[PDB]
């Protein structure tokens, strides 16, 4: 239940359709 | 003239992603998100073209919090080739100055089952009272927080979860002790 | 230069549509459609021009059905020439396939009374479990179901109806048995 | 109360405004 | 005791002697 | 001429292999493997010439499940760099069609210990039902599935498990409800 | 509590001041 942080790099493509 | 079309045509795209976002804009604090061509977005993910997709933005009202849902079809960090990530993701409301911090609202984490048995998979939790995450935003999005183990990628790829190609995200947030 | 202006026409032609559909958009599972300039078009549909209008796309809930309803000026099938047909319309949603089939709310027709007597005319019906217009939708729209006889011609043009050439039609779905 | 199948034709125009 | 999948990636040789 | 002694080496070659395979068969349920020159091997590991190790088939009968283990010696997923990981592999079998499925037969991976102590280090557990790894086989071999972090780097090469660089890992396969 | 080993590669200084 413990909340764990992202590893954000790159390459993010918000998607919705 | 060819300067100002080309202008035109970068307004005009831009249009076209904010009718999306404003159609498929939500209001009561639970966001479903549809994901299509899974198969190909998939593949994506392992070549390393797309780590991760944005979701829509989602409010638990009409002057609530802005945030949205962050997923790795091939997961992210210790999760990475293994299993999917799913994370949550806090953005800047035009309304934060009036809203209570750090968010506190309980978020459940869910994948649709599209098959009969409808045997969702979800995951809920708390959020930190001191992580970045759930902090007053500063910048457009703070740091994404989520299972990165949420579920296996066997697991998801056994049936019942990809029906043409397409998967449904449930996001579930709490809005009993909000005005 | 030419051919994108006439690309752009068409798309901010495109747009505007897309703008009023999201203006009068509904989410609460209760239509209320505005048909002005009725003169106009009631002859039209006796000439043939436009035989029945479309309303705008309605929806029990931010992630429900997509719906709309279809009117018949001059009438349909047996109610041809005498009568007004009203038909109730499923749409393909987003979300159909978290949706339970074959649809089975409560569809109440109404047209509403623009006078002080308020006497709205109405028709209530349960969806057939084994026609085609409840069923999971396969192209953009189903088969429009409704009564073609639901209100007289005659009837409807005798005052407390057409006010400023405007008429009101209302549609209530029952979302009580929803999640 | 039994619901009536439409007889579409054509000459379908959407309005609202 | 919950299975974990692998991360097949590549370089594999069966070795038995 | 040359052509045809260059395919009888290639033949030749292939034959040898399937000499090994037999030889060290088993059809007990019970699988030992043995892995000699431990040291070249964990550096290759480590300089990504060959990440992990297949055993020899082994079956739980003459007629039974076609299945193999998988080793990384420099660790896999989570574990990489830190611990060594071992994954257990379902074949396709040429009976397949005869036996139940998912795989349900419980499975132990233990680690045999050299020494005069024999503290063989193990680790138990039951496939999951919904998993791929666990299905009926459709390729040569399916997912692998096991403990990443099954024992750490430095406890393994803390002596009595590194005999003449070779080390030994058994895998119990319950067949007490097997026909 | 279990300890768990370290994963070195390198690009390793001293710090100290």
């Amino acid at each position: 239940s413990v909340p764990v942080p992202a590893t954000e790099l790159g390459s993010t493509e918000l998607v919705t359709t | 003239h060819d300067q100002m079309l080309s202008v035109h045509d970068i307004r005009l795209a831009d249009m076209d992603l904010r009718f999306q976002v404003l159609e498929t804009a939500s209001y009561n604090g639970v966001l479903i998100w549809k994901i299509r061509d899974y198969k190909r977005r998939k593949q994506e993910a392992v070549m390393g073209k797309t780590l991760s997709l944005y979701s829509q933005p989602f409010y638990t009202g009409y002057f609530g919090y802005k945030m949205c849902a962050r997923v790795y079809l091939n997961g992210d960090g210790m999760g990475k080739g293994t299993h999917l990530s799913l994370f949550f993701v806090i953005m800047r409301g035009e309304y934060d100055a009036l809203l209570p911090w750090p968010f506190k609202q309980k978020v459940t984490l869910m994948l649709m089952d599209q098959g009969s048995s409808r045997r969702h998979l979800g995951d809920a939790f708390k959020p930190d009272p001191n992580s970045s995450s759930f902090k007053k935003p500063t910048g457009e999005m703070n740091i994404a927080s989520g299972c990165p183990v949420f579920v296996a990628q066997t697991v998801l790829e056994n049936g019942t979860y990809i029906k043409d190609d397409t998967i449904f995200i449930k996001v579930i947030v709490d809005t009993s002790d909000l005005p």
